[PDB]
């Protein structure tokens, strides 16, 4: 019964959400090894816990960066919400803490790398192979709507592989606990839905026309609408005309276009059924929704792995001092952290 | 092709978050 599950796990959840975690390690407790990625204004390190020996993912935000760009409240969001919420597919918060210069987010460290690497490399996605994936997403978006949460950042960038070929959504950074409506222009340009675009106010749907967009690309190897700078990739968008691949199944073009549906009334996923007519959709025919929760499927992918702090499924960046000022920066902003 | 034009565009990289 899915119903009893979410209404548990709601439970569960808003119990954090009312008394979050804060302050669970410390920046001496552990060794910074190297930069497995970044984002706008934000920088993860694989690092190594001392007294465990165990490796993590070191999320670091620099408190002045995140006050420049207006990002507070995201970020306290972001902390907020990863800090309470629990399921297979979803990237596990271990630690979180902050000092003078920065705010720290310690997660399970997955190594298989970004879905985006193997994406762009291998080039495409077969259906069954895109399919897996897609389930997950599915069935994350479930939960977090449940909730109440809005995601607002699906993108292959966002999404690592874990070494059983399951995939860990990160970056909860612009993820919101909204009944109803916003209004915020975030996310990334490729993946907006035309509402955010058009500062019509929004709601969850759009994560639904996110996970469109996934889709196809997954599938297709190249995203619906593209262009070189995001204004022209937001006047694709917003004409809603969609073209694809000739070898896209029928199936798969059909839910596409459910999904990428610039009418509201009309988009999979916010009708009356729900997530429903998602799940019930041809497309996912084969997919045994239990099975994947249970992770008991049989994955497409398996990352090759290289002991426990190999990172050669991650591109290689470039290398900077981490810095804690002897003065306290923004003290009371991050007071909740 | 859709492919080639794409591979041959600015934004076949990671792409960043924008947040206005
Ligand atoms: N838990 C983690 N395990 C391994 N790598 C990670 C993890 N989380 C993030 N990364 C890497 O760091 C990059 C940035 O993480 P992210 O949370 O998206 O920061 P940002 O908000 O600045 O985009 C990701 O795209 C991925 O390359
Ligand atoms: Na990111
Ligand atoms: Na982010």
């Amino acid at each position: 019964s899915v119903k009893e599950f979410l209404a548990k796990a709601k439970e569960d959840f808003l119990k954090k959400w009312e008394t979050p975690s804060q302050n669970t390690a410390q920046l001496d407790q552990f060794d910074r090894i190297k930069t497995l990625g970044t984002g706008s204004f934000g920088r993860v390190m694989l690092v190594k816990h001392k007294e465990s020996g165990n490796h993590y993912a070191m999320k670091i935000l620099d408190k002045q960066k995140v006050v420049k760009l207006k990002q507070i409240e995201h970020t306290l969001n972001e902390k907020r919400i990863l800090q309470a919420v629990n399921f297979p597919f979803l990237v596990k918060l271990e630690f979180s803490f902050k000092d003078n210069s920065n705010l720290y987010m310690v997660m399970e460290y997955v190594a298989g790398g970004e879905m985006f690497s193997h994406l762009r490399r291998i080039g495409r996605f077969s259906e069954p192979h895109a399919r897996f994936y897609a389930a997950q997403i599915v069935l994350t978006f479930e939960y977090l709507h449940s909730l109440d949460l809005i995601y607002r950042d699906l993108k292959p960038e966002n999404l690592l592989i874990d070494q059983q070929g399951y995939i860990q959504v990160t970056d909860f950074g612009f993820a919101k606990r909204v009944k109803g409506r916003t209004w915020t222009l975030c996310g990334t340009p490729e993946y907006l839905a035309p509402e955010i675009i058009l500062s019509k106010g929004y709601n969850k749907a759009v994560d639904w026309w996110a996970l469109g967009v996934l889709i196809y690309e997954m599938a297709a190897g190249y995203p619906p609408f593209f262009a070189d700078q995001p204004i022209q990739i937001y006047e694709k968008i917003v004409s809603g005309k969609v073209r694809f691949p000739s070898h896209f199944s029928s199936d798969l073009k059909d839910l596409l276009r459910n999904l990428l549906q610039v009418d509201l009334t009309k988009r999979f996923g916010n009708l009356k059924n729900g997530v429903n007519d998602i799940k019930n959709h041809k497309w996912f025919a084969t997919t045994d929704w239990i099975a994947i929760y249970q992770r008991k499927v049989e994955a497409p992918f398996i990352p090759k792995f290289k002991g426990p702090g190999d990172t050669s499924n991650f591109d290689d960046y470039e290398e900077e001092e981490i810095r804690v000022s002897i003065n306290e920066k923004c003290g009371k902003e991050f007071t909740e952290f | 092709t859709t492919y080639a034009d794409f591979i041959a565009s600015g934004r076949t990289g990671r792409r960043a978050s924008i947040h206005d």
